[PDB]
């Protein structure tokens, strides 16, 4: 039917830098 | 024995330098200083800084 070096602890993180990502506009 | 003494500087050698930077140590932070003289060779005959 179907189919199928490292020193400076302290100050060398304190200048850790804040990289910010930019902005596109729509 | 050390290598070339004309182009080297030992350990113990005094740098001495005039600091540029006031210091306060609230903050860690960076100095500067310029060294005041020349500064010669272990053997004393090239100034190497």
């Amino acid at each position: 039917l179907t189919a199928g070096g490292g020193g400076g602890g302290e100050l060398a993180e304190k200048l850790q830098p804040m990289r910010l990502s930019g902005s596109s506009a729509g | 024995r050390l290598g070339n003494r004309d182009m080297l500087i030992t350990q113990g050698t005094q740098l001495d330098c005039v600091l540029e930077t006031r210091l306060v140590t609230t903050q860690p932070g960076m100095t500067t200083c310029h060294l005041t003289r020349d500064v010669y060779s272990t053997s004393g005959r090239v100034v190497l800084l």
